[PDB]
């Protein structure tokens, strides 16, 4: 989808607040760590989502202002909300009164539970993970060095084709291999996946600035074609 | 707030706090999560992981040049044989600053980043001043981080656009000579394996 | 600039709020009014702004959140700010502190000053108009009906090459003349006129729809190359 | 506010107001501006202009088809003929909605719309959702309007990207024989003249 989220290329966001890395902290608040548990929490036993695609398209749909504003747990925040709402892991009426109960009263304790097993599971998806490459039967439609053009599409949907590399020539650097495909995955179509493509673009291509600037980019197998 | 209007209104962050707490607590109440398995997660992200993996991988890759070479030519087997796999980090690749090529890593769309090597992202690389503009002028980014690069140096940005992950194997600085392993994994800071920082000498 | 300003064709901006016009209201706040008052009092007398491009470029260099959240006439505030302060006919901390005092205290009283004359002065331009027409020695480039590919160019300046319609084919629908120039106008730089024409897009070259819709757009001369 | 992250927060609507007030407050002060003559636009704007300008224009091109003509021929002649001309209403073209071609105006960079003729904008026409959308998908956009076009009707969407300015002229509905100019002009709605709305049999 053409959000706000994709700003490869903007203009207007202004200087980058350099920190040092030993100053710059990673959570300030209870409720930032909160958002780093139940995502990891969820996913790791498939409610939601069973990969990031379901995961990334819950930000995506937040509403400009928010996505601009919630800071970055905030957004994390937002997709667990919309992923268990709309997999029907959570009523929506449900979570909006307890979110207006702890609103309202913010000392209100949180219940607590031990599941060891539970501890057990979680692990294995921080130490497994959940690599999308996969085997499919169909042959690379790309070879490394081929000269393609990426399309000019604009998928109302999920995407990982972002617009600052639509309808550009670029070079094949590397075929990766089929992983699942974004633009299905993410709205529960099927894993489907496609060849992916590492592809080499110069300055002068995407931005008419002719300079020693190359951008590097994986993008699927359908968001391209052979010149 | 006037209903005409009501996309000019963020959510406070009491908002997202709220709502933080409500999905916790539904979530326990009916037994999807626990409270170990929170502080799990919580415990492996702000304690367990770090730049420090990957500052070993980098001061190895200076000290043993078969193990460099290796890591070069397949990064995802020498990483993953070093117990540098995981969540986020499944498929690791390292892309060599040399003396004409600097490398710098991004994800435009997002905030990817390989945590099991380099542990969570800067805070600026998940904003949009620096998502935006390091595609387009990388070497004005570069600039406001006090790398100020010669116009004969080539830039490629790498952007995490997949579940591939990308680390910069920054150049081992001059006046070094003599240190150990060790020694020359303290200097490796986690901006530089971003590459918006080259190492100074010490 | 590709600034949150130039939203065509993007994605996530949600329904658009119907209200029958006879309940859509002008203005709710006295500062709203305000605001009109300022921008056409000031330009009228080429105060900050001798035309709609300086003006324009100071919306567009809002902070993305303040442009999202100002209210409309926010944006025209920051404009008046952003103009008079950079041609040095404000001051910038003698702003700050009168800002300051208004939010602290919002009943401080305003001077007042009558002055029949400057009320004929504005008067004549809002019945006379700024029309940026004007006359060159030079030829079009291109006539009616001939197809052009538009520029694959990324201004950091002002333009009005809106990013949807960025390297793309149409056809020249209309020459209107030569207009004054807004990417250098806008940042002072001379009216610096160009040829303006009407250009005709279809919704397959624009979005890859094929679907009977069609985007007319004005293009100045220097965005637009022969085939 | 944490400094790394300004941008998270914005001005409140409070701050708008003060500015605007410091502003009129410094203007006046220094002699740029007069009580009167900011009363005077605010006069013009908020009274003085209106849809019910384009509303003639439109009755007298159904009643008198020679103007009609005259009008789609070279409307910044006739229009200013008319006295329709000022401040944002230097260079306006009619562009006339047929059985088969319908078109919709929009400023996709901003809020252009010419006030000489049509007075002020719409609230949403202004705002992202519609200047987002109309350009990439018209007949979505017109359904929210209660406008169901067929899909072999054509639709034009004309982008204010320059000075010219654009009015729609709808078509005369059924149901309105032997009414007058007066008449007719009283059905012409402010949406009809943005192409988001058909004029309704009375
Ligand atoms: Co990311
Ligand atoms: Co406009």
């Amino acid at each position: 989808m053409n959000g706000i989220h994709d700003v490869g290329g903007m203009d207007g966001f202004g200087k980058v607040m350099y920190v040092k890395e030993e100053e710059d902290i990673y959570f300030t608040h209870d409720w930032e760590r909160l958002a780093f548990g139940l995502v990891a929490g969820c996913m790791a036993q498939g409610l939601g989502m069973k990969a990031f695609d379901e995961f990334r398209i819950g930000i995506e749909l937040m509403r400009p202002v928010d996505y601009l504003t919630s800071s970055y747990y905030g957004h994390w925040i937002a997709t667990v909300a919309y992923n268990l709402v709309d997999t029907g892991v959570l009523d929506e009426k449900e979570l909006d009164e307890r979110t207006e109960v702890f609103l309202k009263k913010p000392d209100t304790k949180i219940p607590r539970r031990e599941d060891p097993a539970l501890v057990k599971l979680v692990e294995k998806a921080l130490y497994d993970g959940l690599s999308p490459l996969r085997e499919i039967s169909a042959s690379p439609r790309f070879k490394v060095g081929e000269r393609i053009k990426t399309k000019n599409i604009h998928p109302t949907g999920h995407t990982r084709f972002p617009r600052y590399a639509r309808d550009k020539y670029g070079v094949i650097d590397e075929v990766y291999g089929a992983h699942v495909f974004p633009d299905d995955a993410a709205h529960r179509k099927g894993e489907n996946p496609q060849y992916l493509y590492r592809v080499r673009f110069e300055a002068e291509e995407l931005w008419g600035y002719k300079q020693k600037d190359s951008v590097y980019i994986d993008l699927w197998e359908s968001y391209m074609e052979p010149v | 707030i006037d209903p005409r209007f009501p996309h000019h209104h963020p959510r406070p962050q009491s908002f997202w706090e709220a709502r933080a707490k409500a999905l916790e607590s539904l979530l326990i109440e009916k037994g999807h999560l626990s409270s170990d398995a929170i502080e799990r997660v919580i415990k492996h992200y702000e304690h367990e992981l770090g730049p420090m993996n990957g500052a070993k991988v980098v001061a190895k890759a200076w000290t043993d040049p078969a193990f460099k070479q290796r890591l070069l030519e397949d990064s995802e087997t020498v990483l993953r044989e070093l117990g540098y796999y995981g969540l986020q980090g499944e498929h690791i690749r390292v892309v060599e600053n040399t003396d004409t090529v600097h490398n710098v890593v991004v994800c435009t769309l997002c905030s990817c980043y390989p945590w099991p090597l380099l542990g969570l992202p800067p805070s600026w690389y998940k904003e949009p001043a620096y998502r935006a503009r390091v595609v387009k002028e990388p070497r004005q980014v570069l600039k406001e981080f006090g790398l100020d690069l010669p116009d004969s140096v080539e830039i490629r940005v790498w952007d995490s656009s997949s579940e591939i992950r990308f680390m910069v194997l920054p150049q081992r600085p001059e006046g070094t000579e003599g240190m150990t392993e060790e020694e020359l994994a303290k200097l490796v800071t986690r901006d530089s394996m971003i590459g918006v920082a080259k190492i100074e000498p010490p």
